[PDB]
């Protein structure tokens, strides 16, 4: 562990803190993934356990590489790949001007393939949101923060219900299905495109109803003829007040007929209607796709 | 069907030549043998059931446990921590709510401390690099029952069953890979259920023939028969139940006509 000078806390995940460092002899700078031991009740956290399997099957331009696994006796560190800043810190930075059209298109092009790898690796991200996505000075972005992650099956079976963060979270998952897949990662990756295209959150709700009312106030409160199945699912309730689906064009102002189609696509109630990454990439939107160096 | 099936598949393919024991790893085990992993393996059965643990679980376990062996000496008396240990691991890995390491503990009827169970989860980690993300027998089997003409269930817990033996015993089935156990264990329940034989959908999608499949049905076959006279008996006590629809009480069919 001693190779390293730390220069600073730069995160706090949702199982570590991350700081800056740097490689006293190779002068490499990297990040550094604290996981805390202690050592007597659980051992070594599950979290932990499919970060690190996961990330070592993941390599792939559009994804954080793992360097390293410090295995301490008392202490797990994960080293990474240093990447400038968070999409998050960059939104805040051009809540003024907005992103540039094209540097979106990019982000949201490499962002669906990291994600499009992901999940044919038979892997859900689960976390997917602004302060997990890295972005770097040449351009690039990447997937990060796996800690949340899990290999899933074929077909699927139920996985844990307590999952992704509440802004980002797909609707199957508020209203309490059994299954979900894939289609969770996208319907975030969705929330996320409209956040750079607004600068504003989509869906920032502050408990569970709340978000799935903001979330109906936009789109339109899901019944059987838009979602088949949403009236008999295990946290729906008849009650649920009736709201028109609002107009894309009135959602999220700035975007031409492409990426509004992309958008409603990405964000569809029906988990099996939803894009895939995959097919996604293969979207119009993307026919004059280019890599813009963002203004930091 | 669903998004990705093929490739996860294809990859699935690419990664169970990489997490492979090497085969006569027990040849060179001083004080452990086949049998004594075997008796370890149903054990490990009996412990899925008693916490209601996915199969996939104890696949998982099955595969760390050889791995690991594959380059640690152990003697006799370890051999059970090394087993919990992976159990541990793979419930982490896989499962919703692990049972907790106390738990474990628990089942080992206090040979073992949990500082010592902590200790070895940890050196197992270290032994694997931390490459847990193992294909199974399991994994295919599902992948495969997908091209199923129609869903029999019979033959699904069949199936279940027949690559659950195969855990069991190392000799033969280090042998080979999970993918073709996987195919001969599926082939070999849809015909002792329907007569039907391993379709033309899976020889397009896994490149094998029942040719290619015929060695290892050759043991899959031989095992299943003497199954019952078997010094291990906690899967074929588990596929009794209901929830299995007791096929582990089916008859096999004498010969597989190949
Ligand atoms: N939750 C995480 N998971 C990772 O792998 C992480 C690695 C990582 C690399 C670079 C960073 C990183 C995170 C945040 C910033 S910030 N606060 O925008 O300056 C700058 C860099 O995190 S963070």
């Amino acid at each position: 562990m001693e190779n390293f000078q730390k220069v600073e806390k730069i995160g706090e995940g949702t199982y570590g803190v991350v700081y800056k460092a740097r490689n006293k002899l190779t002068g490499e700078v990297v990040a550094l993934k604290k996981i805390r031991l202690d050592t007597e009740t659980e051992g070594v956290p599950s979290t932990a356990i499919r970060e690190i399997s996961l990330l070592k099957e993941l390599n792939h331009p559009n994804i954080v590489k793992l360097l390293d696994v410090i295995h301490t006796e008392n202490k797990l560190y994960l080293v990474f790949e240093f990447l400038h800043q968070d999409l998050k810190k960059f939104m805040d930075a051009s809540a003024l001007t907005g992103i540039p059209l094209p540097l979106i298109k990019s982000y949201l092009f490499q962002l669906l393939q990291g994600l499009a790898f992901c999940h044919s690796h038979r892997v859900l991200h689960r976390d997917l949101k602004p302060q997990n996505l890295l972005i770097n000075t040449e351009g690039a972005i990447k997937l990060a923060d796996f800690g949340l992650a899990r290999a899933f099956g074929v077909p699927v079976r139920t996985y844990t219900h307590e999952v992704v963060t509440l802004w980002y979270r797909a609707p199957e998952i508020l209203l309490g299905c059994k299954y979900y897949s894939t289609a969770v990662d996208i319907w975030s990756l969705g929330c996320i495109f409209a956040e750079m295209v607004t600068r504003r959150a989509l869906f920032p709700g502050d408990s569970e109803i709340d978000q799935l009312f903001r979330i109906f106030r936009t789109l339109g409160t899901p019944d059987e003829v838009v979602w088949p199945g949403v009236t008999s699912m295990p946290d729906y309730k008849p009650s649920f007040p009736k709201w028109a689906r609002q107009d894309f064009s009135k959602v999220v102002p700035p975007l031409d007929e492409d990426g509004r189609s992309l958008l409603s696509q990405m964000l569809h109630y029906d988990p099996n209607k939803r894009i895939s990454a995959k097919a996604a990439l293969a979207h119009p939107f993307f026919q004059d796709v280019t890599k813009p160096v963002p203004h930091l | 069907v669903p998004d990705y099936h093929e490739d996860i598949h294809t990859y699935l393919r690419e990664m169970e030549v990489k997490c492979k024991p090497k085969v006569g790893y027990m040849k060179k085990q001083p004080d452990i043998t086949n049998s004594m992993r075997a008796i370890l393996v149903d054990w490990l059965v009996e412990v899925g059931e008693e916490y209601k643990l996915q199969n996939e679980t104890l696949h998982l376990a099955v595969n760390y446990i050889d791995r690991f062996l594959s380059s640690m000496s152990v003697l006799r008396g370890k051999l059970q921590l090394v087993g919990t240990a992976a159990m541990l691991l793979a419930s982490k890995f896989e499962e919703i709510y692990p049972p907790e390491v106390a738990e474990f503990v628990y089942i080992t009827d206090d040979t073992y401390t949990k500082k010592q169970v902590l200790r070895m989860e940890h050196l197992v980690l270290k032994v694997l690099t931390f490459d847990l993300a193992a294909p199974t027998v399991n994994q295919f089997l599902t992948q495969y029952f997908l091209h199923q003409q129609p869903a029999n269930c019979k033959v699904e817990s069949l199936a279940m069953f027949l690559g659950e033996l195969s855990l069991i015993d190392a000799d033969p089935y280090l042998k080979y890979l999970p993918s073709v156990i996987a195919g001969a264990a599926f082939h070999l329940a849809l015909y002792t259920v329907t007569g039907q034989s391993w379709p033309e959908s899976l020889i397009r999608k896994t490149g094998y023939t029942l040719e290619s499949l015929k060695p290892c049905l050759m043991d899959l076959h031989q095992t299943y028969l003497k199954a019952p006279q078997h010094a291990q008996q906690s899967i074929r006590e588990k596929y009794k139940n209901s929830k299995y629809h007791g096929v582990s009480l089916l008859n096999p069919p004498e010969t597989l006509n190949l």
